[PDB]
């Protein structure tokens, strides 16, 4: 069938499911800034800004 | 006056009395008329808590830091002779009372500072 590097073409007509995709990658997007965040919070050291 | 019932619950408990902005007067000390006090009483407003310069002392200053305890801070019920002294100065010495409360205060990183407040 599809070779693996292709998969994704599976939407180049799909007007539904590519908006479902882009979604998608959105929220992993805004997910991994949301937490990139808590983790420099949970680590970051305030103490001393000179 | 106002009855226990009366201050229940509002924190009143914990508020040092307080005169009207009448009361601005002088009150005379007999020097051969022994004095005490009957109460003397600490309410704390703020708890500042010098922080430290880190390795590079530049001079530190105290900073305000949130009362993470309650309204349980108020030092009430102090007691003791108002003595008069010979170069006609006076000298409070305390005997007894609710004199020590321990506080704890949260700061910028969040460490708690446990401190027992008191003047005994
Ligand atoms: C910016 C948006 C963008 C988009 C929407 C696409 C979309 C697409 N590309 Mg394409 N591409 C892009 C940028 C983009 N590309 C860039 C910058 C390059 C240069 C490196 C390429 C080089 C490229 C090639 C050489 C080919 C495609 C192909 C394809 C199609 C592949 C279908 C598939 O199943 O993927 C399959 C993807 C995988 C099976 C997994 C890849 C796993 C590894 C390599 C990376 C894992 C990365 C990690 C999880 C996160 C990466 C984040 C990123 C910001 C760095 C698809 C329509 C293929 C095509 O044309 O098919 C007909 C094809 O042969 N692209
Ligand atoms: C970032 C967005 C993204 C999106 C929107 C899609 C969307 C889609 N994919 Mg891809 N894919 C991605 C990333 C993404 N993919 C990456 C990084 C890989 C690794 C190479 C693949 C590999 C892949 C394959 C091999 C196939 C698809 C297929 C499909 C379609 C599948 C329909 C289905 O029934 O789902 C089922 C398929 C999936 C849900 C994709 C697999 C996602 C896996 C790899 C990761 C899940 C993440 C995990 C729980 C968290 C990570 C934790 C970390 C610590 C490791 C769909 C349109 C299929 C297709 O072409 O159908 C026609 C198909 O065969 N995808
Ligand atoms: C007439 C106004 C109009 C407006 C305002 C938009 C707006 C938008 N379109 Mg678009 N679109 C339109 C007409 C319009 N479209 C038409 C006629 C077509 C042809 C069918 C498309 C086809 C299209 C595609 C194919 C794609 C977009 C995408 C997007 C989004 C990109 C930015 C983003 O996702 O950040 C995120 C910012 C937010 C989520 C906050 C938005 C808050 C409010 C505005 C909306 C809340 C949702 C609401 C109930 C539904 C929104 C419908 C949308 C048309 C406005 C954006 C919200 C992309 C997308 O969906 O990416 C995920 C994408 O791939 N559009
Ligand atoms: C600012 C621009 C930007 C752009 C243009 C893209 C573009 C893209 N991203 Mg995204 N992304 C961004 C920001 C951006 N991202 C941010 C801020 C985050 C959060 C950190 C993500 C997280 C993210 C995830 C989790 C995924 C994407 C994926 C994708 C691809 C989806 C379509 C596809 O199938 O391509 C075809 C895929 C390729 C052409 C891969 C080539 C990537 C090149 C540029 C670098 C390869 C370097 C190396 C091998 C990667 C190391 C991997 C590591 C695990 C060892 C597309 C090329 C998906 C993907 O890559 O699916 C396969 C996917 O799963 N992105
Ligand atoms: C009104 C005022 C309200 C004030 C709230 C203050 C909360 C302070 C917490 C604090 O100071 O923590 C300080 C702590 C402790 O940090 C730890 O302290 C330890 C010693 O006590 C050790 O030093 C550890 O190594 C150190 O990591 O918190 C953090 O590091 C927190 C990272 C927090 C991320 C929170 C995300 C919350 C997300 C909510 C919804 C997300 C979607
Ligand atoms: C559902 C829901 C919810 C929730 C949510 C959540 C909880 C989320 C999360 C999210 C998240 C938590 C996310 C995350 C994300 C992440 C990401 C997206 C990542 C990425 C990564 C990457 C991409 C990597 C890579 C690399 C490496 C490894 C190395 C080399 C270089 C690079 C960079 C390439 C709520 C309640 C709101 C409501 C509604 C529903
Ligand atoms: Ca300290």
């Amino acid at each position: 069938g599809l070779p693996w590097y292709r998969v994704h073409t599976v939407l180049i007509n799909d007007p539904g499911r590519l908006i479902a995709a882009h979604l998608m990658h959105t929220a992993l997007v805004a997910g991994w800034a949301g937490s990139m965040a808590l983790y420099e919070l949970a680590t970051f050291d305030p103490s001393d800004p000179v | 006056t106002l009855t226990y019932d009366d201050i229940v619950g509002t924190g009143l408990a914990n508020k040092c009395p307080t005169l009207d902005d009448t009361a601005r007067g002088a009150y005379p000390i007999d020097s051969s008329q022994t004095y005490r006090i009957a109460r003397l009483c600490l309410q704390p407003t703020t708890f500042l808590v010098k922080e430290e310069p880190k390795n590079k002392r530049q001079e530190a200053e105290f900073v305000p830091t949130k009362l993470v305890t309650r309204e349980t801070t108020s030092l009430d019920q102090i007691q003791g002779e108002l003595k008069v002294n010979s170069d006609g100065s006076l000298t409070f010495v305390e005997e007894d009372g609710i004199d020590f409360q321990p506080v704890t205060v949260q700061m910028a990183g969040g460490e708690r500072i446990p401190l027992l407040f008191t003047v005994k």
